[PDB]
RNA sequence: GGCGUCUGGGGGGAACGCGGGGAAGUGAAACAUCUCAGUACCCGUAGGAAGAGAAAACAAAAUGUGAUUCCGUGAGUAGUGG
RNA sequence: GAGCCCGGUACGUGAAAACCCGACGUCUGUCUUGAUGGUGUUCCCGAGUAGCAGCGGGCCCGUGGAAUCUGCUGUGAAUCUGCCGGGACCACCCGGUAAGCCUGAAUACUUCCCAGUGACCGAUAGCGGAUUAGUACCGUGAGGGAAUGGUGAAAAGUACCCCGGGAGGGGAGUGAAAGAGUACCUGAAACCGUGCGCUUACAAUCCGUCAGAGCCCUCGACGUGUCGUGGGGUGAUGGCGUGCCUUUUGAAGAAUGAGCCUGCGAGUCAGGGACAUGUCGCGAGGUUAACCCGGGUGGGGUAGCCGCAGCGAAAGCGAGUCUGAAUA
């Protein structure tokens, strides 16, 4: 039985070419170049899914730092005071409060300042 | 009712053939040969040892000759006679052949491995000493061709 | 085509009752003056084939 | 012991045939029968498929062109496998597919198939398929309809029963076999096995003796 | 030797046959004995097939087979071999 | 997609002539001028032959202790109490009768003819050759050696009109279909256009990926635009980011290879081969080979082969055996 290769190959070629819509130049037209770019794209996506959590945490920390310095307190002392006070709001919702409900953020800053020690540089 | 489409091989009877050089998933680009060398292309003969004098040549040939005129006997022990002739009686060569104790067209020698407790008359080509004593001890006779 | 067995291996190796492969020891043809009798006695007879050479000798004997 | 009662084309019972246990009461063995019928179909297959290797295709005895200076790939012939029109690398060659199946395996598979048929009383015996000396497909078709309503039937008649063989020859579901040619594939392919009395007795005489 | 008169031959053909002549690449991890291989090729000749064939044979003490050819074993054995 | 429409099929039938097989004859040869079993002796029984020697060939045998067979060169016998062979050779036994010739069957093969078959190919496949094929073409020559199949059920192959020199097209018709028009089944990719949407001329980009404004489209819900468990296109802008393969200690590359697409292109087969491991049958037994008979895949076929006792160079002995003076 002589077997022609067309159907089996066309299947995966169509899959790869469809996945490469929107690419520039050869990378969206030719199957080989599109396949190379697909390897790179999936590697990039895998790496970026891991890095995205850190990126968003960095953005939240930036916003919380801005809103805390607006209340005359630094981010690190505010985090220490919030941990001491036992409140368990994470940085995502802390930034959400900072942007959407400034009064709530000010109240949390007040409780964090209350929970802080009297001399932060003491050998405690 | 068994039909032609109910017939299946036994579990574990059939095993898929492994097809090499069919992509990096199974065995790709090398078919399990590793990188280059003699063995990556054709083969190495069994008798070859790398230029060192081989094992089949640095040892001496086994001593002696073969004696083309050697006479060989198919052997049967008296224990087999006991296990196969519970009633005794005459025991010739082709009774042993019929019982499947010896091959059909061969010289037969009786040996004395087992225990013989049946009165048996044996006609073979040769006997060992212990075989003769065992056959005569049970009252049987040991005549030889 | 039926397999052809190796002639030299057939002349140099033997099989015992339980299938053990047995060979003869070397250094016992000539130059036996300076060799003490204890050396030639330890070289006499036959020994079983070492485990390293068992596969090669079995291959050379069977085919 | 299972009993088969003989029927005549006139529509009346004639007598009985006793089916021996060692022939029609063995426990069917699926793997054994599978191996036997697979070997049968392999023996049937003819391997008249061939291709021309790199050395059998026409021409291509001369090295084509310059190995160097060209800047092209080095080719030793125009009939190398990578070339269009060149030879085939590992292509079909004529071969024989028959297998050397042991006799006991074959006989046991046949016995298992026949015993499976006899367990579900798909075995029938008749004196003759039609009134003698003149083939008639209508009469044989009516008689087979009386015997069974299944689709595929196996008719086992003697080699001298020319009138019956010609009578059932044209029926689409009927396959006619001689008693000494009985085989696992034809038995397992049939919903019913209609035996001729003489053919049944001949099979029993050949085996049970 | 010449003259006359009768009867043949000549060349072709794919494979198969018989008789002669006869490589090298290759293997031996080199190479010359050896292998390849009596192969490739060549020469002379057939026939529908050919060749062989009617014991100056085997055998081993069996009161044994009984022309030749071909098939299976014997057997990768007995042997033979830098 | 037809057993009942056609050619056919099962089954029957048919040869003037030629040829091929038989048979019965004429015809020819041949024995009967014949036959048997008995008795004691001379002659004959294949000559430049056998044998021997030298040098070779070929036999499992590579010159070896080298028999049997055979070529050339020398030498060269006996006719039966003769001669040859039984692996140097000799004696004894056994077998046979060289140097004369014919011989059928069992066996090998297919240029060619006839009838069939395929878990063979289906137009880059299958023959080099489905088409002008050993052709065109290439070479002084021996020689090398291609490419090119499919409208439609039927040609019904587009009358007539219009633009145009034509080609080509538009109407009109044929057609079931002209998204079947003799550039013709289906009509993929690379490659080349046209139209619409988004984007892009202060910007250093392995060309993607993750966030993502704006714009456009779409599905639901409520009003008039405004969210939603929504979905798609494009994406200003920010973060990250050194192509694939091969060979390498190590290459994103300044080590290797690849212009692109579509087709094609690499662990296969044979053998009662060898070893190992699954599975099935039978089991101290298992199994047949050639072959024979079945229109088959079935039945027969005991010759062999492998297990069933080993030790020893071997004679040989044997649950033992070898070495050894030894139960050492």
């Amino acid at each position: 039985a002589r077997v022609k290769r067309a159907l089996n190959a066309q299947k995966k070629r169509r899959t790869v070419l469809k996945a490469s819509k929107g690419y520039r130049g050869q990378r969206s037209r030719l199957y080989r170049k599109a396949k190379e770019q697909q390897l790179h794209s999936l590697t990039y996506a895998y790496r970026d899914r891991r890095a995205r959590k850190g990126e968003f945490r960095k953005l939240w920390i930036s916003r919380i730092n801005a809103a805390a310095r607006a209340n005359d307190i630094t981010y690190n002392r505010l985090i220490q005071g919030l941990k001491a006070a036992g409140v368990e709001v994470d940085r995502k919702n802390l930034a959400e409060l900072a942007v959407s409900d400034p009064a709530a953020f000010t109240a949390l800053v007040d409780v964090a300042r209350a929970a802080l020690p009297e001399d932060v540089n003491a050998p405690s | 009712v068994i039909k032609l489409h109910d017939l299946k091989p036994a579990p574990g009877e059939k095993k898929a053939k492994t097809r090499v050089g069919r992509g990096e998933g199974s065995k790709g680009k090398t078919a399990g040969r590793g990188t280059k060398g003699t063995k990556a292309r054709k083969n190495v003969p069994v008798m070859f040892e790398g230029g060192q004098m081989p094992i089949h040549m640095r040892l001496p040939k086994l001593k002696g000759f073969k004696n083309r005129f050697r006479t060989e006997y198919q052997v049967v022990n008296v224990g087999d006679i006991n296990k196969a002739f519970p009633q005794g009686g005459t025991v010739g060569v082709d009774e042993l052949v019929a019982k499947g104790l010896v091959r059909k067209n061969s010289l037969v020698k009786v040996l004395g491995d087992g225990k013989l407790t049946v009165k048996v008359d044996v006609t073979a080509n040769k006997f060992s000493g212990s075989a003769r004593e065992a056959i005569t001890a049970a009252g049987g006779s040991a005549t030889e061709l | 085509p039926k397999a052809k067995t190796h002639s030299g291996a057939s002349k140099r190796f033997r099989r015992t009752g339980t299938g053990k492969i047995v060979r003869q020891k070397a250094n016992r043809r000539h130059l036996l003056e300076h060799k003490p009798t204890k050396r030639t006695r330890r070289l006499d007879g036959r020994t079983t084939v070492s485990a390293a050479d068992n596969s090669r000798i079995n291959k050379l004997l069977n085919g | 012991t299972l009993k088969v009662d003989v029927k005549t084309p006139a529509g009346k019972t004639d007598g009985s045939v006793e089916l021996p246990a060692e022939l029609f009461d063995v426990e069917p063995n699926i793997a054994l029968m599978h191996q036997v019928v697979t070997a049968q179909l392999a023996a049937k297959r003819q391997g008249t498929h061939s291709t021309k290797t790199r050395g059998e295709v026409s021409g291509g005895g001369k090295k084509p062109y310059r190995q160097k200076g060209t800047g092209r790939a080095r080719q030793g012939s125009t009939r190398a496998p990578q070339f269009t029109g060149g030879g085939t690398v590992h292509g079909p060659k004529p071969r024989d597919y028959s297998q050397r199946t042991p006799k006991k395996m074959i006989a046991a598979a046949l016995r298992g198939a026949l015993s499976d048929r006899a367990r579900n009383d798909r075995i029938h015996a008749v004196t003759e398929l039609v009134e003698g000396q003149t083939p008639s497909t209508k009469s044989a078709k009516t008689f087979l309809g009386t015997l069974t309503e299944n689709k595929k039937v196996l008719v086992v008649i003697g080699r001298t029963d020319e009138v019956g063989a010609k009578s059932v020859r044209n029926l689409p579901g009927v396959h006619v076999i001689s008693p000494d040619q009985l085989n696992t594939y034809d038995v397992l392919n049939a919903d019913d096995v209609v035996f001729s009395v003489e053919a049944l007795n001949a099979y029993i005489s050949a085996n049970s003796k």
